[PDB]
């Protein structure tokens, strides 16, 4: 029963669709199945990506998917992947809705969820006062206050960044105490620390204190631990890594993974993280499954 | 980017 395409790209934003595009390009059929929740959904401007420096997010996701509709040989579904597997006929998909597509070759471009810190007020100001990335969101802070968020041995490197971007305190939340180097380099770059456990976030990112003090900032970061959107990469055995904040499936440098025939692309990936980096990687991982389409 | 690159 179930539909035929040479290639089914898994996630439909910004990595699967680079992806999606060089395979039909290539005058191959291809399929996108997306579940259409992308990562930066609550930011309402996308910055870092040059020729769309200030865009909507939603506008660029928008665009991408007309124009690999626009190719007959590209289809789309709006519909979950959540069980993948692996025949002699190649890869075989179950959908949410109980549809089953086949595949000869697979792109994995679910991207990842970030796992957010257990502060009370901090989810509600996800992408708009509370951010990941800096390169993404911190001009916008005009040099002002920044708070970064302490969880653990990596958020100094995040302290020791920030600021460039404006006067930073790294509120440690008493979960790590910088050792005696590492307060010295944090005294140098100017970067106050303060130690008291966080009780909650207020206003737009002001950060209550236990003892009961309030510090406003301009904009909060974290470094915060992210997750796999989907199990379907365990599913097919590819091999996963545990990074820095997390898990990545890992990728030759041609973005194939540890399983033949099936590619990975986007955030899930090592050297992902922002959406000009999903647009380079995908184009890859579609050229390269391509490539392994026409010579096995 | 993973990181600081
Ligand atoms: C608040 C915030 C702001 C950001 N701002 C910026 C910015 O300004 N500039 C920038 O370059 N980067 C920014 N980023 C980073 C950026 O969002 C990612 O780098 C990028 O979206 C990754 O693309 P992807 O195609 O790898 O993942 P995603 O965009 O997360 O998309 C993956 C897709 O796959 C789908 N999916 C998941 N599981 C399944 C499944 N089982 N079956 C089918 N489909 C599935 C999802 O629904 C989703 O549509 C921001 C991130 C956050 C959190
Ligand atoms: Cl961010």
């Amino acid at each position: 029963s179930p539909m035929l395409f040479d290639v089914i790209v898994i996630g439909g934003s910004h990595a699967g669709q680079s992806a999606a595009l060089q395979i039909a390009r290539a005058r191959r059929r291809v399929l996108v199945i997306d579940a259409g929740a992308r990562r930066n959904r609550f930011a309402s401007q996308s910055h870092g990506v040059i020729g769309q420096d200030g865009r909507s997010p939603d506008a660029i996701a928008a665009d991408g998917k007309a124009q690999l509709l626009a190719y007959p040989n590209a289809q789309w579904r709006e519909d979950s992947v959540v069980r993948a597997e692996r025949s002699d006929a190649g890869y075989t998909l179950i959908c949410a809705s109980g549809q089953h597509y086949r595949a000869c070759q697979l792109v994995l471009a679910f991207g990842v969820v970030d796992e957010l810190p257990e502060l009370e007020g901090l989810e509600e100001r996800w992408g708009e006062s509370v951010f990941h990335c800096p390169y993404c969101h911190g001009y916008e802070l005009d040099g002002g206050r920044i708070g970064v968020l302490g969880s653990g041995p990596l958020s100094y490197l995040s302290a020791m960044l920030m600021p460039e971007w404006g006067q930073t305190v790294f509120l440690t939340d008493a979960s790590f105490e910088p050792d005696e180097e590492q307060r010295e380099a944090l005294a140098r770059r100017g970067v106050e620390i303060v130690r008291d456990r966080i009780a909650r976030i207020v206003d737009r990112a002001t950060v209550e204190l236990a003892d009961g003090r309030r510090i406003a900032f301009d904009g909060l970061f974290t470094m915060n631990r992210m997750r796999l959107s989907s199990p379907v990469a365990e599913q097919l055995g590819c091999a996963i890594e545990e990074g820095p904040l997390g898990p990545y499936v890992r990728t030759d440098d041609a973005m194939e993974t540890s399983t033949p025939g099936v590619f990975a692309c986007g955030d899930i990936t090592h050297r992902g993280g922002t959406v000009a980096l999903a647009i380079g990687n995908g184009a890859l991982a579609g050229i390269a499954a391509h490539r392994k389409l026409v010579f096995g | 980017x993973x990181x600081t690159v």
